[PDB]
């Protein structure tokens, strides 16, 4: 009942595919020879908060390493 | 068999405190073991190497045997013996200020803690006696530390001088 | 509306006012100085600041730990010796650090200034991360190295040999056990200040030099934070300089103190550097010397003085015990080698062309021995033959001083040669200096520590290593060993069939 | 120079072929995992049991540990460094506890350090956003200078209660808890100053001072009962354990959670003040936190133990109703503050379902945990006897 | 095996050893700075700015360019790669504009990041601590659910009006400042459904699915011409410039500011609601971080451009007013939410009290810095119109 409980990115982005509406303006502003499906799904599932985190925890080995080791 | 952590000696303890049942047997055991098994002035060093862990196993009998028999209010104040242990640190304390040397002083302590060392004595009580006596024990001989030279150092210990070399 | 914020020192500045005065509010540890309740201190921290400078230097740690290092092959492209080493270096230093956190809240107690609460308090959490850090060090040789073994049990394996005995009297009892401003002695103004900030330093030296880049990215950041904890020693002089009592007892706590720490650091540190590596940095009686007499007890020491802190009385004397001191020791430390949870090495060609040109007259001495030795076959496990023998068939037994716990043999030194022994109450004491002597004397009650004879006695070799898991993971070969080739490796049967069983060198002068 | 005169061992040629010339054809041993022989909580081992677990040199004499013989040094008189005689309560290996949230030191201030960069970028924020214009200028100069303020010294001296107990806790992972959960505790005390501190910044007529919620600390009337129960749990408590538990399982539990989940956290926005709860939502977090710790502590660990699981909950239980005293009378007294509040800010019927919600958690996180008889009904009447 | 069967020059000795033979003695430059030629905008060069001005391979022929010649491959019709032609305004160098916060990738992420993480600590707290209880049905189930709902298509529009943007902007720096600030909108987005999704494992029966507030958004009337100008400001807008300012500048000054600070962090509070407010503190944040990189963007540099100054600032003025009425028109339809309140919630004096506070920062802000004759009664005044 009053388990610590949160949510991720999979259960947020679950519903994204939703967040555009239809209007008759919306379109693409670019020319173009072809017309891609309202309806496609993408691989991975990431929210902004997370897409930040897994480059963020990328940018601590990368630096930490080159700051301090390899400049040793 | 013989070992560091297990042996025939140690078995030999479990199951003779095994056999205690009762607050005030295995309450005065545990004040004895100490008076043949620890501190400098012990009875005997004939179980150095176990009692130790022999002492822990008496006290872990003598408090579940205390929790069982006293009540409330007198697990918090009394002595597994019955004394009141506020007298008791206040009495101890007293004697304390009231020692002429670091020896008399030293003997004070070493005593008390032989006597009231929990589960005798609630904690409390005998941590709060251990900051008052160990503050005066030390104001004593920590006092002109490196006057008495060796030689007489020894003597006034009173340790058996068994050999001597020094180029 | 311009963005505004709060900073630490903002904070800080009125962290002094969180205490209160009443009735109870003192100290629950037994001590004979007051520490002044209007005592500042060095750094304005907050808990968060603190977590956030930390946390900097953390991510640089670990991410060269984790990515270019593992990537070189850091943790094995390392030499033999060394290796071996660090099993010693780290797990010996983290119980330094593990009691230094308990040491650092008996002090927080003790201080009754907010201020100089809270910056025990920020030594408390220190150490903390040094525990870990030093732990980290030993799990990553066990993970990535050429010899887990050691390195993956130091905290249970480290029990079986008496080298271990020493380092928990300075850097464990000696942290904590005591008049609170002794163990703050003994653990900031001589420990810190005088051996470790510098030792810290010169380990991340010494594992350059022999391949190892694992180390030097660990201890370098532990380094960051020692100057604030050395600035808590200072502090700690300074909230007691009033108190009359103080001129009364301070200088005996600190003569005591840096006698305590020096008596193991000595033989010890030289020991392990000089004959733990391959490649050499600095001799260690130079080292020594600008250690202990000039930076500490000269300069260090010299900035106290208007607190009234004289240098240690026991100084000189410490200088004229220390020259041979950590070859003496090795010789009792190899003889022993199967009581270890490393593999030791004995002297090649060209180390002992670098002794006998620092040491001269090493070669006389400790080179022939080690020859005599290896030439029986101490590598060879078929031989039947480890140098334990060779003391007591030339009757030169080992003792463990009291006090200090340290291993000497006053029949072989060529250091220190002088032996005290005593009986009180049906038991025997040894010892090795007039301090130590003093100490017991006076103290009884407090060096009551059996040795590993005493433990021992009347046991076999062999059971006393097994008993307390000293093998590798196949239960049969033996972690420690006599040499760092790769084969021929000692057994447990190699061992057994020695048939060595300990005695209490004490009852013979009965 | 270019180059540097230092030689590394790893990079130079002629000391890598040494190093290289040495090394053995494979590892001397398989078993490449540190403390290998600690037993695993969970399905495998964790960094943090690796790195944390028998630290401390205990010989076999202190329930678990792995090491023998004596200590080599003692307290003058023959003190132990650390005994069993610290504690009254008993265990068969004070190495059992493990913190849930599996903290060392490196996780605890990764987070703690990511929670100060935020509180810095959310009062550039609020100052920037101009939201103080919003707050009511009573419940500001009034009830979180002097009251909310006065409360820091209350945590204050929660922080200090830890001092014994990081110096005779049995085993590293229980030293490690406790540590945390001081700091924590000072921590918020900060908080609350900084808060002050801010408010000074932005408000032309604040003062940052801690006389007045001192002031109200020390002589006022409506804490006086709580600042008694906290200079007792500090200084008249030298067993680590009744410390510990007494502070986090009782006192903290009941009285804390109230002053600051049902007073502030709940009257602070209805005055236009999203200010003082962005720092209680920090509080309340890192309560939550401890509380795990605590739990597998006393309960999990020592109030079960296979061995002395009677003992231990006897010795709390008695622990229990020590404490449940000097708390309510803290909890009575402070409702004198309500009289203070504005005509309508709150009536009895809330200050008395939000007692309930405080007491019955109170009762199905702690007190049945070591069953002890606690009885909902009569406490909530003790404490609002005391609304003037 | 235990060394590997790869060689690494750097570790190598054979390999090693032959290209310490081939280093000269010393640097053959000592001018060890990337970057040394960009002009500084504080003291030092800061690596914010180091690895980023100049990254864009403009040519002089857009202003600021360092390179030369036509662009190699353009688009069907000759449209350049990138262009003068893409917007109205003028300058006399595209790479003038610096983020007040200097965020490259590195920080922005670390940042973000730092907030993901102590939110999810502050949910498990929340929730573990059952604040829940304390807030009201109908807030929570109406207010809550549907219409901070539907807003969050709001900021999702605002997010995909960046989109041209990114594919148009003239120079690295401005490119790198849009694309956050777009991203910072989407965040806020699903921060709102994050909420959701939250409220719904917390309290039975609440449905996370999107159906309600998505119809509310595309049907209801509170937010109809708040939805008109959104998708206006998104799919009728071409100059990217136009966008950005328009947008930040005005739109979400106005409205967005509004219904996130004066009504739902407002409001909120007064229904038990702590739970809203906390990521309405992160927008907020977001919000004013954006808005000095805006002010850099459009106010220092184009609208102070030394040689395009008053052309900028004519132009500006235009957008400003073109967007202003559907902004009005968007808050006057909003204004009909409050009668939809339980009574005695609000006033019409504090919700015209809260409308002034909005205008006026937006023409301290904003407004005056390009000398937009505002009158702040007028615009109040075609607001309250909406008032039911
Ligand atoms: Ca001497
Ligand atoms: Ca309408
Ligand atoms: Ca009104
Ligand atoms: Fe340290
Ligand atoms: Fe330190
Ligand atoms: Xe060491
Ligand atoms: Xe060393
Ligand atoms: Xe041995
Ligand atoms: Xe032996
Ligand atoms: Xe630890």
């Amino acid at each position: 009942n009053r388990a610590p409980t949160s949510v991720n990115a999979q259960e947020v982005h679950r519903w994204l595919q939703s967040f555009n509406w239809d209007f008759k303006n919306n379109r693409t502003k670019y020319a173009t020879k072809y017309k891609m499906a309202n309806e496609t799904k993408e691989q991975f599932k990431l929210i902004a908060k997370e897409y930040a985190r897994m480059e963020a925890v990328k940018d601590e080995r990368q630096f930490g390493s080159l700051q301090d080791a390899l400049t040793r | 068999k013989l070992g560091i952590h297990s042996n025939d000696t140690r078995d030999a303890w479990v199951n003779k405190i095994a056999q205690l049942n009762t607050l005030e047997k295995a309450a005065e055991m545990l004040k004895q073991f100490r008076m043949d098994h620890t501190t400098p002035f012990r009875n005997s060093y004939e179980l150095d190497n176990d009692y130790l862990w022999i002492e822990a196993k008496l006290e872990e009998k003598v408090a579940v045997l205390k929790a069982r028999a006293f009540n409330e209010v007198d697990f918090r104040h009394k002595t597994a013996f019955g004394e009141d242990a506020k007298s008791v640190l206040d009495g101890t304390v007293a004697k304390m200020n009231a020692a002429k040397d670091k020896w008399e002083a030293e003997k004070i302590h070493i005593g008390f803690r032989q006597a009231y060392k929990p589960p005798i004595m609630p904690v409390n009580y005998f941590l709060d006696g251990e900051r008052q006596l160990g503050t005066r024990l030390m104001e004593l001989r920590n006092l002109n530390y490196y006057d008495t030279p060796l030689e007489e150092l020894r003597k006034q210990r009173g340790v058996r001088v068994v050999h001597l070399q020094s180029p | 509306r311009a963005p505004t914020s709060v900073n630490a020192q903002e904070v800080h500045r009125w962290l002094q006012s969180f205490n209160w005065d009443f009735k109870n509010n003192r100290t629950k540890y037994a001590t004979k100085y007051k520490m002044a309740n209007e005592t500042k201190e060095q750094f304005k921290l907050i808990a968060k600041e603190y977590a956030r400078m930390e946390a900097v230097k953390d991510e640089r740690q670990f991410g060269s730990l984790q990515d270019a290092l593992t990537r070189l092959n850091a943790g094995v492209r390392v030499h033999p010796k060394w290796n071996e080493t660090m099993k010693v270096v780290s797990n010996f230093l983290e119980v330094g650090e593990y009691n230094a956190i308990a040491a650092t809240g008996m002090l927080w107690d003790s201080a009754q200034a907010a201020e100089q609460k809270n910056g025990y308090l920020a030594q408390v959490l220190d150490e903390i991360r040094h525990t870990h850090q030093c732990a980290y060090v030993n799990y990553y040789f066990a993970k990535n190295g050429q010899d887990p073994a050691g390195h993956n049990d130091a905290r249970r394996t480290r029990t079986i040999g008496p080298l271990w005995k020493g380092m928990k009297r300075v850097f464990s009892d000696g942290f904590i056990s005591g008049d609170a401003v002794e163990c703050s002695l003994n653990l900031q103004l001589v420990g810190e200040a005088c051996f470790t900030n510098p030792l810290i330093v010169a380990v991340t030296e010494w594992a350059a030099a022999n391949g190892d880049e694992i180390t030097p990215t660990v201890f370098l950041s532990i380094e960051t934070d020692e100057l604030r904890h050395m600035a808590n020693g200072y502090q700690t002089v300074v909230s007691i300089a009033n108190d009359p009592a103080s001129a009364k007892y301070l200088n005996t706590d600190l003569n005591n103190a840096f006698w305590t720490q020096q008596k193991y650091f000595t033989p010890v540190l030289g020991m392990l550097f000089e004959y733990g590596s391959k490649f050499k940095v600095e001799p260690w009686v130079k080292t020594w010397d600008r250690w202990v007499y000039e930076d500490w007890g000269g300069i260090w020491i010299g900035r106290l003085g208007k607190y009234g802190v004289e240098s240690p009385r026991s100084l000189k004397d410490a200088k004229q015990d220390a020259y041979w001191a950590h070859h003496d020791l090795y010789l009792l430390a190899y003889a022993l080698w199967p009581t270890g949870f490393f593999r030791l090495a004995l002297p090649d060609q060209e180390e002992m062309e670098w002794f006998e040109a620092n040491y001269p007259g090493w070669y006389d001495h400790y080179g022939k021995i080690y020859e005599e030795w290896r030439a029986r076959g101490c590598e060879d496990p078929s031989s039947g033959f480890i140098p334990l023998m060779w003391f007591i068939e030339n009757n030169h037994p080992i003792y463990i001083d009291r006090v200090s716990q340290v291993p000497f043999c006053p029949s072989l030194a060529k250091g220190a040669s002088t032996l005290r022994v005593h009986e009180y109450n049906g038991e025997m004491h040894t010892f090795s200096d007039q301090w130590g002597e003093r100490m017991w004397l006076a103290e009884p009650e407090r060096y009551e520590c059996q040795n590993i004879f005493e433990q021992y006695e009347g046991r076999e070799l062999s059971e006393v290593i097994a008993e307390l898991h000293g093998l590798r993971s196949d239960g049969k070969t033996l972690i420690a060993q006599p040499h760092v080739r790769g084969d021929k490796l000692w057994t447990l049967d190699d061992i057994k069939r020695l048939n060595c069983v300990f005695k209490n060198p004490v009852k013979a002068f009965n | 120079s270019m180059l540097g005169e230092r030689r590394r061992g790893l990079t130079d040629p002629e000391m890598a072929a040494v190093i290289l010339k040495a090394l053995p054809e494979a590892p001397l041993d398989g078993n490449n995992k540190m403390g290998y022989f600690v037993t695993p909580r969970w399905k495998r081992l964790t960094e943090y049991e690796a790195l944390t677990v028998y630290a401390q040199p205990n010989a076999d004499w202190i329930a678990g540990g792995l090491d023998w013989g004596d200590w080599t040094q003692k307290f003058h008189g023959g003190r132990p460094s650390w005994g069993n005689e610290t504690t009254e309560l008993r265990t068969v290996d004070w190495f059992k506890h493990r913190d849930p949230l599996r903290r060392w030191h490196a996780p605890y201030v990764k987070d703690k350090a990511e929670e100060w960069r935020y509180t810095d970028r959310f009062l550039q924020g609020y100052s920037a956003d101009g939201q103080i214009r919003a707050m009511n200028p009573t419940w500001r100069d009034e009830f979180i200078n002097r009251y909310w303020g006065a409360f820091l010294f209350n945590e204050y001296g929660l922080f200090n209660a830890h001092s014994q107990g990081a110096r005779e806790a049995l085993s590293d992972v229980t030293r490690v808890s406790l540590a945390f959960w001081g700091f924590d505790k000072i921590d918020i005390a900060q908080m609350i100053q900084l808060e002050r501190g801010f408010l000074a910044k932005i408000v032309p007529g604040f003062d940052e001072s801690t006389a007045v919620p001192k002031a109200e600390w020390t002589n006022g009337e409506v804490y006086k009962s709580a600042r008694l129960a906290v200079e007792g749990l500090w200084q008249e408590v030298f067993d680590w354990n009744e410390s510990a538990f007494s502070v986090h399982a009782v006192y903290d539990a009941l009285f804390g959670q109230f002053v600051r989940r049902e007073f502030f956290q709940r009257l602070a926005p209805r005055f236009g003040d999203n200010l003082t709860p962005f720092f209680i939502n920090q509080a309340q977090t890192y309560f939550q936190i401890a509380k795990q710790g605590v739990q597998d502590l006393y309960y999990n660990c020592l109030g079960d133990d296979p061995e002395f699981s009677d003992y231990n909950r006897t010795v709390m239980r008695n622990w229990t109703g020590k404490w449940l005293e000097p708390t309510i009378a803290a909890l009575r007294d402070f409702m004198g503050l309500f009289a203070k509040l504005p005509a309508g800010t709150t009536d009895k019927e809330e200050i008395t379902a939000s007692l309930y919600r405080v007491v019955d958690d109170w009762i199905e996180d702690y007190a049945s945990r070591i069953d002890f008889k606690a009885d909902r009904d009569q406490i909530v009447k003790a404490v609002l006897a005391g609304l003037k």
